[PDB]
């Protein structure tokens, strides 16, 4: 009559598995170790804010694109996939994609005036603006190099130095004018045959301008191609030109320590923190894997092309 | 066996008695907590050993660089591809395995039970046996915790 | 058990009876079905898990460009390490599985049997049972599908 | 008496897999997941028959070299590891690898003439020929370029331009001949000093020759330099130049979707499709992985250094 | 079973009797030796199936060639953490196997036994059986290697 | 009364392994996996001796640094993290990462004089040195290179060739002085505008020197900047130039088969074999994995973050 059973329990769980034998077994208690959840905004990256480009390229924030609109420190860069306005006088920016990457994550930045444009006194330094550069539709230049052209008909060789005096590395940026035929460069620079030398105790450089017959952009058809080096500290940097100089202004404090990349996406700041960003969004970074987007930054998991990883921690159903 | 109780929600294995003194469900704690402890300690295995370093992934050549920018994408969907499978078949593995533990763990309760009753009670081959003689709650609560009596009830089936 | 029976050719585990109407071989249809399942979709599991997406592979690179062809030959043959590696275990690994099922999967038929026949056969430990009493047809064909009816042959063994 | 058993079937198979514990064990029915056959030829991918370069590098078949041998489409290139006749008349092609990574996979492509040979006036324009790129044993040249030199003893400023009047991108080459004494610079092109400049939107160039004493190739020490860009639609191409100017002739029509890359092999095509093609043939894509070879192109199982991968399905033997 | 024995010192698995003529440790040196094999096997398989060709790794970029060094890093330690993941998990599941074979060894030597005794032995549920009637040598060296004669020793337990 | 038990083998054991279930558990037979012993010590690779520069670069090596300290073969470099001298004279090495990658394992390696310093019979062969460059304190240069300057007020055009009459590769490297300004390009050259050319069957270049206001390294703010190239049997190599020229002296003789890398690593020479070698030290290469340092050298175990690998064989213990 009497009697006493084996078993094991079971619940109102409909919770399903699989297994590498059988598929859709219903199971008790279980574990999903896919997080594929995200909040959809760009965040802090460890307490360090990332530095947003609204619609703005590296390149015309650094310049000072007048089309364009301080921040210390930055973990990230985000720009959008095309942005708005990069270079607003047609041309190029040398090592750019090298640039980008050093400055994908700095602990310390600032602006620094080095060259005072009032300083220039044998150059015209106030005329070297265009209409491709607008500033409440006048014609102006990007804001942190001088573009000098000539005064009363002569254009004297340039001499000027910098010597680094700050306790920080310093990014400095110049360029050149690649004038459209031999009368402009007559009509702006006076010599006929120009040059601009540049060097520190590592830069050794003599960039010539390219006289070319192009297609209009932005309604230019000549060109500006900039250059960048570091100026370590205690260094110099020595420019020499007798034409088509871009001249620096302004240069940057730099204090690099990590690297970092530049993130493309179209989100916006969401006063918000995370271990691991996404284009799409910040994630959390427990589970082992994830499956939103594989171009992350941070301490992430693994990208997966995964729908759902669930692990069998309970037992089966009835 | 048949299928699970419903009726035992205190632990994932256990006993289900019946005398004349009434009915009763109870988990064995002890190997229920065993079994816990392990499948836990797995799932935690699968998630910690994950190194997670810092990383930066993107796009970061031009039209001159497309060649490089394809062996950028070629190992970034190379290990795509790594992780993938090992991460689908990592799970479908070690539930096959999950589900054996449980199998296991259920017979080697009943196993255990099965050694200390000896012939005295007959094997229904439901998950269940029926003594021929008669038990009190003192029995029962004797055979779960296994400290069962067999120098006593021992000749009464006869 | 001895050794496997080249006459048993409708399925993958089975019995054997032999009384006095004669012989015959017979597939457990329900656990050789079961079975048959889990192992084929186990292997296509190993196959259909493989993400297998469009890449081009090949050397795009100039005398001057060593070092980055000497990358890309690093990381084309990082995964063929990888790769190769896990493909050689996954295999050895389930396959110990799959034998290990096979060899289950046998003794939980012979154990289902035994726990009906109880003491009224005999244990001959290899694989069979021999009754003490006589079974016909309608007996053996009770114990396969399992509905036997031990409140029959019951006391006879004595 | 009576006697009932359990047993497992067993068959006269003698195939054999192995354990993580032992090895050589014998099987009743087993699985090869190792695809290790292939049909030793190329192949379509896809439906889209491969470019074949009989004996031609991609350069050689681009420009038109004589010594060389219309296909609107392409999934992959084919090379041999060492072409016959690559560049005919010594020389150099500007980057030339990402161009022929460019060309990997071209969805439309058509020939097209965009400067007459007949137009140039003032200009010598049938008379860049060489003995090393022979036609039938007669000097000739790239059939796609032309290689002016002076007439009546001047050679005027040439300016040229293309407007992309097309619906597709253009891809444009020309040239520039490196002289290899001063005494040649002026039998051929008169002045001394020669410049080449070339502009689009996004191209700004200005070529000068080199004048080097170089060992002869194909008996010939002087050389030409390739360059190539490509021109969107709207765009205009400006060429000037007073020497060394190897002018576009051709030009081509360009529809780029996927990419792709170059397969160096031997073989030859076999009017034949697969999902996955080798320099050795095509393969199934069924299985998960193979061994043929590690340079594949398409939708490809895994490359795997194993001999044999066999998965246990049936049982034990006797 | 209750723990392992530090006597028997000749092998893996094995039995302990205790008659009139004395007590013995003795290991069933068939059972040993395929499961040493084995183990054995296991871990050579482990070892041998890497494939380790000729590789070297080092940083061979410049100032500006900081983004190739980057993809250069991020594909290194991308196997760095495939690797690790993978050989940490491979132990820790067969592990999880080989103690699970060392267990199914001890049982299944057990219950080979257990058949061949049958009804005049009694199951202690220790892992020893204690025999109704009395055993001489010849009786456990015969049970060992399992050669065991029930024809004799067949009725003496009423 | 009479008993027989089954019963498993313990011992004295103290080890414990890890489970995908538990952690810690003793046992009593193991295995470890995981090399993690050195022998804090440089190395042979499979029989062939490494060439460890002391405290020299590659370049400095190379160029006969006079700072600096024949081995006619080996499987790898071993510079130092900052070797303590480079570039005596300031300047610059051009494609220097690949040519180190190239000379990462050669087979056979002789230096051969190409051009006698004896030879220069119109140009100053034996000025060219500095004070960057000390000998036992006395000015002095690049052992390998030869520094010409002016003879008698002149600088006639040098026109110079060798022909590679070995059987061998032979690697020839030659350099161009970038003074920093016209009075010095005069002073040392005479000729205002200089150039090198420098040809082979393959090589097609043209140097032309860039002055520039440098900050002064190792009290020198000139500059050399040295280019290399190969020259296979029976190719020539024709230099042309009129100033600036640092001519070879010393070209070496060159056999390559398979490739290596450049080790950076503190250590020294320990009469020693592996067949790994790690930057820490040499290991041994029988486990499947190690975790002493990535930048691995040689038929290697997998690198691994892990402290201990260590796999059961043994059993549970009491
Ligand atoms: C830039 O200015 C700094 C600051 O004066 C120079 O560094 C000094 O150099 C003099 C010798 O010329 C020494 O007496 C000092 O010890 C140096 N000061 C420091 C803080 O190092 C530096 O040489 C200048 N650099 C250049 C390239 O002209
Ligand atoms: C090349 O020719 C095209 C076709 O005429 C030019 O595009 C036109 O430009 C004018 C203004 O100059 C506009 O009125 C039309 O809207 C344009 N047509 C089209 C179809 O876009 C083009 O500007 C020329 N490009 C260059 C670089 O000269
Ligand atoms: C460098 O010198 C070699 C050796 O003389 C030249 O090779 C010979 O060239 C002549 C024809 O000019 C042939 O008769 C011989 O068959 C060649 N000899 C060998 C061994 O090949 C070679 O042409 C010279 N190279 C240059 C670039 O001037
Ligand atoms: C398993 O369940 C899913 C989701 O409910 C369903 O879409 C699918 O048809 C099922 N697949 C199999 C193989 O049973
Ligand atoms: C297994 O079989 C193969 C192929 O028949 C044979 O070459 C080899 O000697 C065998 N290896 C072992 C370890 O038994
Ligand atoms: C296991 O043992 C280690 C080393 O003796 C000890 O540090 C650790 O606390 C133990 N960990 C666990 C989880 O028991």
């Amino acid at each position: 009559e009497d009697q006493i059973c084996i078993g094991y329990h079971a619940n109102n769980s409909t919770e399903q598995v699989d297994t590498i034998m059988e598929k859709n077994v219903t199971v008790t208690h279980a574990q999903d170790i896919l997080e594929k959840t995200h909040n959809g905004k760009l965040c802090d990256l460890d307490g360090v804010k990332p530095l947003i480009l609204r619609d703005c390229s590296v390149a015309g924030w650094l310049l000072g694109n007048p089309m364009c609109d301080n921040v210390p420190e930055w973990s990230y860069i985000v720009e959008k996939a095309s942005p708005a306005n990069d270079l607003c006088y047609p041309g190029d920016f040398n090592d750019y994609e090298e640039l980008k990457h050093l400055l994908s994550r700095i602990n310390h930045f600032e602006k620094i005036q080095i060259i005072p444009k009032s300083s220039w006194s044998n150059h015209e330094a106030s005329s070297g603006v265009s209409s491709a550069c607008p500033y409440l539709g006048k014609s102006s230049f990007f804001r942190n190099v001088v573009w000098l052209i000539k005064k009363n008909s002569a254009y004297p060789t340039i001499k000027r130095s910098y010597n680094n005096t700050n306790q920080e590395d310093l990014l400095v940026l110049w360029g050149i004018h690649h004038p459209n035929d031999a009368a402009e460069q007559t009509k702006l620079y006076q010599n006929p045959t120009t040059y601009i030398s540049v060097g520190t105790s590592t830069l050794n450089q003599r960039l010539v301008p390219k006289i070319a017959t192009r297609s209009k952009v932005n309604g230019q058809s000549g060109r500006m191609e900039f250059f960048w080096t570091i100026l370590k500290p205690n260094d110099a940097i020595n420019f020499e030109s007798n034409g088509n100089f871009i001249a620096p202004e302004y240069a940057y404090k730099i204090v690099k320590k990590g690297d970092s990349a530049i993130m493309k996406s179209e989100l916006e700041y969401g006063n918000c923190n995370t271990k691991c960003q996404t284009p799409m969004g910040a994630i959390n970074s427990s589970m082992p894997f994830h499956n939103i987007h594989p171009l992350t930054i941070g301490e992430c998991p693994k990208y997966v092309k995964s729908n759902r990883l669930v692990l069998a921690t309970g037992l089966r159903n009835t | 066996i048949e299928g699970g109780w419903q009726g035992m929600v205190d632990g994932w294995y256990g006993y289900h008695h019946s005398n004349e003194q009434g009915s009763g469900y109870a988990a064995d704690k002890e190997s229920t907590q065993k079994a816990i402890d392990g499948v836990t300690n797995k799932v935690n295995s699968i998630i910690d050993k994950m190194n997670t370093q810092f990383e930066a992934v993107g796009r970061e050549f031009n039209n001159l660089e497309r060649r490089i920018e394809n062996l950028n994408k070629k190992m970034e969907d190379g290990f795509l591809d790594v992780w993938t499978y090992n991460a689908e078949l990592l799970v479908l593995m070690e539930n096959e395995r999950t589900l054996d533990f449980h199998d296991s763990n259920v017979k080697n309760l009943y196993d255990k039970v099965r050694l200390q009753l000896r012939d005295n009670a007959k094997e229904l081959g439901n998950g269940c046996f029926e003594f021929y003689h008669k038990c009190d709650n003192e029995c029962m609560e004797s055979v779960k915790n296994g400290t069962y009596d067999y120098p006593q009830y021992s000749e009464e089936a006869r």
